[PDB]
């Protein structure tokens, strides 16, 4: 489709919620111990988002009134922060967290060093973050996506800490009417209202997206499903971005 | 508590929910530099003519400065869009492009920060919160590169390598986000023409014209990128935008003065 | 000459020599911002209140800028023991978390950096010598984020991982390091009691003491970090604090202004 | 010659220069090519020059007024994004653009990583150039010298859109005239006058060097004349620069 | 004991005295190629202290009137400085000096990409020093213990210029009277008055250590200790911090 | 155009041509900080002595900037020699010892800027374009380390390893890169002499001289690092110095004030 070149076709992505995170050892040392038997298998960019800090900082900045473009880096600090407590727990394996300019143009080196790195989903758009609403609208998945994307890795999944999207929110009001999906494209969840496990900005850049042609949400809370994903496995929501395979 | 329950969906619904994302729109709204403007000074419409155009620009500046505070972006101009070509074949991504552009806005402003600096007037990394400079009568103007941050992380158009949000959009949305008073655009035409007025030999100025009438009227993207329309409309504090040429003496003095020189570019 | 005798054991002897640090001892005392006011804004007390109790400290802030040089260091509060408790589960030491929560302190200084850059005043790194904004009249105060800069370098504490050294030590040791002439800590009680005024239903207020005596009393660790007291004693230029509630109207004003509100604690 | 000991005796340095670059694709593309096989031939500092941009931005600056020191920063940052972009197209292969700092110091961890590595020849002068011309001195070829030589290097292989050193311009107005130099010496060149190919500062930088004995000028538009340099065949001009052999 | 887990458990750190790098290429370059021989047997982060240059900057900011937390910054300079000397003369062997937000979150990678490190021993205490003595009191051995310790680090050796610790000062006024001791413990040597080779401050860090039972102070002008006490073997003083083995 | 030709050629020639550096040469000439004095406070000469000679020298920069704006960098001194004795005798080239001796003149700079920052006179990088402080009158002057940024891009002289361009070069060239006005170097002697006057005995005092007679009197490497004097040379805008004794109460104010202490050197 005379689309971009593939600067780390070898890349595999992996964004880790930060709401698993939240969850603390119980989750995070079955999910350490399962990226450990991956970095002999695969070359990964771990990155994580930021979860229920973020919300409580969004509590106090929209409190004090503060626009978008404010919140944006207060919420990116959490996913910066999940990062490093995530990067520690593998450092033992040559794992470190690197930042977002090291990201943007020493991803190569740094992958050729170790075989794994931890960094942040948010993407840096900071006060440059879109008006509208007042909750950033590029957030974790939409900061992974884009890199991996932009990247033309070989795939990027999205750890969860449900089994992947349903037709409502399985946590909330509406749950007995909440219907699991085991495939969906970006188009269709885009058209409908309602919540979401990933960002509604997920969808918009899957429509632009050069490279990646599907994504899957797994259940992070459940060990062996990031390894299944990893190697083209059914095990949650597949979202077709509308790349088409030549 | 209203309050408390916007801290009950945040704590226990998903980002996405449209409830909670209604409460968050009641929440109150702080400007935080209300009294500034944002200029954008061109690229290629004028830092790239060199001392006929910019020289006039630096002492309408100066005398600005003393009733008005000043955030003065660079547009990026020819180097960028050599870069974007060469970058463009060898088959690069739009983010990759990005921080090739960057570097060319934050040439012209090291340049213009030179002449400035002689009057006070620093250059500033981004610079909404350079509040110093901005609240002392001596300076009152700071000098920043107009590229968003995105680079690597640019959305891309939906055709194309080249980015879709440039120094127009990053100027655009410091005005924005720190609710400043008005957005000014610096470039080498009297406003909004009808047609390219360097390629049509009567195309009509257009002194006001709102987002939608100019995408009716089939120029979404003239005289500004066209993202920045759609930025506009979305937009809490800067609901419309001011386009005047600096070539002009005197021009960028007598719209800070409210002079409606130009073309008044209106979200609604 | 004892600058030619303490030269001479500088040079012939290791740092850990009596006869050395006795005579580097009698060195001659310079105060570096002598007449500047550290404070310390509580993040659990203050910040993460919200507008309520933080919009009547700004407008404090800014009035008392006109007679008073102010360091305004803020806290972490909730979210940084979110991050403890997090890290702490995963058997972190105290060195990681001490990381974690400078992320925390410096989103609470962006926060109230963005509701005064209006006013002109600016956030700075650790901010001592950020010797032009604290001399001019118009400006005459910055803010800082109070997390001391040990990291992965803190020293833990005799047991558990909660890093010993947070925002009460890290505003102190500024004020105490630059000879600062005064160090306020604003809190959510008047100041302190003979016990915790949250959990107990007949404390008494106690409006002066020492460390000995609160140490004596059983409260080494109760409304400031308890190796803060030890650091009391131990310091050159700041020999005693002031603790005030920020949440009554004017009582940061007033105890700038001189008046014994809330608690003073004395190193001896 | 109680000489200084050499920092990095196993480094190659190539400095690309950047009017090759901005040939685009046409020109890129093979040199590419042609790096990517001598990945694992020589452990190497890739340099990248400035080329027409900088020229763009000198007649800005100097129709603005701006003195010399004002003039090298604008042009090193073209440099700079010169090697941003070839550094892009060897990011699969562990390539990625190092900063002057860590080239400065820490070149040697940077080298165990990976096997290349992509910098700017632009020496660190800025604002403290030399005064004397309206021009930048301390140049692209300067800069990629003085870092050679400082190091000890192997060598270092300037690669040029033409064959090397000629007599004249051969693309100027007396190309006719212009005749092709295989060999010379630093000092035979600069008590001439005339336009070369190299900074004049290259050669005053070579009066005084510590190790390197000869750089070689080459046509990178010739796929294989890299390659053959780096094995020290004689396919482009070789400057003598008066270091002694022991 | 519940204590916090070992992040780098394979770690070993090497402190070198500053006082050792002042005796210059006499003591460097022997100890220089001991290092080399220990690459392949270690994974080495090596700190430097700060020497006699700190002694100079304590004497011009004391009679400047500066306070312990201005001198602080000012003698880590000269620790950072020897660090830089040290990991010059390993450059060929793909050691380089790394900065201590690199030591701090980006170690692993590091160790991964190389086999050792050098870094400054020195703490960013800086201007939050301690107040108490005029002399900043965490200094290099004190800085790298608490690294070593936060590390879980399999050890800390340090490198000094006499044999170990004596009864008095054995190059003081009371030296026929220092008797050398082969083992203390750190409560020991607090509760002494008197000079010690190693910061005071040490032995505060070592009562409320988490992992490192002992450390080694051998005489780095005597070839082969260094070597000796990497594998545990008794060459120097023995310090015992208190932390019981399991 | 002489503009249009000068462009012609850039785009068409090396910049090695002698036509396009003759074209350049006949561009105009900016000064960035006209009204600016550079002055340099040697290391050995003054930092190193102590409160004797650098506390009576602050008070005369805080008197100073009251008429007059001010760069202030920092030489570096023995323990910059005591780094390149080391280096040198390891074998390290002139590139490394460069990086060794910036942070000595760091040092000094920290220390000088902690003694002024009551006076609101920050530390900053290199510092030209610190255009705020050098605009205010409450400050009008900053401190920088003296150390130009080669660093192991330095150009080693004809012999020896130690690094030829130091922080008198990096004042200098300071001074013209920005067009200041004056260049005054702060020493430990009146002046330059026939002789070393530390170790001749009867020196006689040169009060102005030229930089070809100083080369012929056979003294190039005297009171001035010997590269200045060919920088001095080749400036456009600083065609001379001033050499003063910084340890006689006074003399940095007399010169400023326009009084011809010391020596004057002339490029020509
Ligand atoms: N349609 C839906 N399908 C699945 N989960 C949904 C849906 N709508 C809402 N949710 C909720 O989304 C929750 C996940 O929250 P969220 O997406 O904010 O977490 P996260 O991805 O870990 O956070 P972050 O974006 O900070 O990384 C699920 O536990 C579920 O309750
Ligand atoms: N309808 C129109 N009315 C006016 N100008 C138009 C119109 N359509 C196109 N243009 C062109 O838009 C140009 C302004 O955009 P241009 O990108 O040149 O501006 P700039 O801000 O200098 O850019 P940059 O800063 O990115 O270099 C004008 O020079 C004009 O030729
Ligand atoms: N004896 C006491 N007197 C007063 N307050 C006490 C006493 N003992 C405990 N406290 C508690 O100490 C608290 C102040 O410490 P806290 O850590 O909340 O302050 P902070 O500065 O906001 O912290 P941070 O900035 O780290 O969030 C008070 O809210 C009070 O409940
Ligand atoms: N004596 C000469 N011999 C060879 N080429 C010459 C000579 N004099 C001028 N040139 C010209 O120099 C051109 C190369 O230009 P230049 O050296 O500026 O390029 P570059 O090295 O790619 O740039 P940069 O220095 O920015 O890296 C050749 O194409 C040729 O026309
Ligand atoms: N009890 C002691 N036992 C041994 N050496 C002692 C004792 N007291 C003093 N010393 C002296 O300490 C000297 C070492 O000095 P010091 O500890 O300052 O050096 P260093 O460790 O190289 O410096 P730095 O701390 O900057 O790294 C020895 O040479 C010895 O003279
Ligand atoms: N002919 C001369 N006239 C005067 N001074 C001379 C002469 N020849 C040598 N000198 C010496 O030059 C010295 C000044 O150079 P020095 O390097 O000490 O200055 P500095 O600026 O303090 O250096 P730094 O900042 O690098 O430490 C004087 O102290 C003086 O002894
Ligand atoms: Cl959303
Ligand atoms: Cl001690
Ligand atoms: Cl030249
Ligand atoms: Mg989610
Ligand atoms: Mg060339
Ligand atoms: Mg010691």
């Amino acid at each position: 489709g005379k689309r971009p070149i593939r600067l780390l076709p070898w890349l595999q992505v992996v964004k880790i919620g930060g709401r698993v995170m939240d969850r603390g050892a119980d989750a995070i040392l079955p999910l350490v111990e399962e990226l450990r038997k991956l970095l002999p298998e695969h070359r990964l960019l771990i990155l994580t988002g930021a979860g229920v800090r973020a919300r409580h900082v969004f509590s106090v900045g929209l409190d004090l009134g503060l626009p978008v473009g404010s919140l944006a880096p207060l919420a990116a600090s959490e996913a910066g922060q999940n990062g490093h407590i995530l990067a520690a727990m593998l450092a033992s394996e040559g794992v470190s967290y690197v930042e977002h300019p090291t990201v943007a143009d020493q991803l190569a080196i740094h992958l050729s060093a170790t075989r794994a790195v931890v960094g942040s989903a948010f993407p840096p758009y900071h006060h440059h973050e879109f008006p509208g609403s007042r909750i950033p609208p590029h957030r974790a998945d939409t900061g992974a996506f884009l890199l991996a994307d932009a990247f033309g890795a070989a795939g990027l999944t999205i750890v969860e800490n449900v089994d992947g999207i349903y037709t409502a929110d399985p946590n909330g009001p509406d749950r007995g009417q909440a219907r699991f999906l085991p495939e969906t494209s970006a188009t269709d969840l885009a058209k409908s209202e309602g919540p979401l496990p990933v960002d509604r900005a997920l969808l918009d850049v899957m429509a632009t997206a050069r490279h990646i042609e599907r994504v899957q949400v797994v259940n992070g809370l459940v060990p062996g499903r990031l390894t299944a994903a990893l190697r083209g496995e059914h095990v949650g929501t597949l979202i077709r971005t509308g790349v088409r395979p030549a | 508590n209203s309050t408390a329950e916007l801290e009950e969906l945040l704590m226990q619904r998903s980002l996405t929910d449209p409830q909670l994302q209604a409460a968050a729109a009641a929440a109150a709204d702080f400007r935080i530099l209300p009294d500034a403007t944002v200029i954008k000074i061109g690229g290629q419409s004028v830092i790239d003519r060199g001392r006929a155009a910019v020289y006039p620009l630096v002492d309408e500046i100066v005398a600005a400065r003393k009733n008005h505070k000043l955030l003065i972006g660079t547009g990026a101009g020819t180097r960028a869009r050599h870069l974007y070509s060469i970058a463009a074949g060898l088959g690069l991504p739009a983010g990759v492009l990005a921080q090739l552009g960057s570097s060319v806005a934050d040439q012209n402003a090291a340049m213009l920060g030179q002449l400035l600096a002689k009057h006070g007037i620093p250059v500033v990394g981004g610079a909404g919160l350079s509040a110093v400079p901005l609240s002392l009568a001596e300076v009152n103007a700071v000098v920043f590169s107009g590229m968003p941050p995105y680079k690597l992380w640019m959305r891309p158009a939906a055709e194309g390598v080249i980015p879709p949000y440039r120094t127009d959009a990053g100027c655009f949305l410091l005005a924005e986000q720190f609710g400043c008073k008005q957005m000014i655009f610096v470039k080498d035409e009297d406003g909004l023409y009808t047609a390219n007025p360097k390629t049509s030999k009567d195309a009509t100025f257009i002194p006001r014209i709102s987002v939608d009438e100019m995408k009716a009227k089939g120029l979404h993207d003239s005289i500004l990128e066209f993202p920045v329309l759609d930025l506009l409309q979305s937009a809490q504090h800067v609901r419309e935008v001011q386009v005047v040429n600096g070539l002009v003496p005197g021009n960028l003095t007598r719209a800070l003065a409210g002079e409606h020189v130009g073309t008044i570019i209106t979200a609604s």
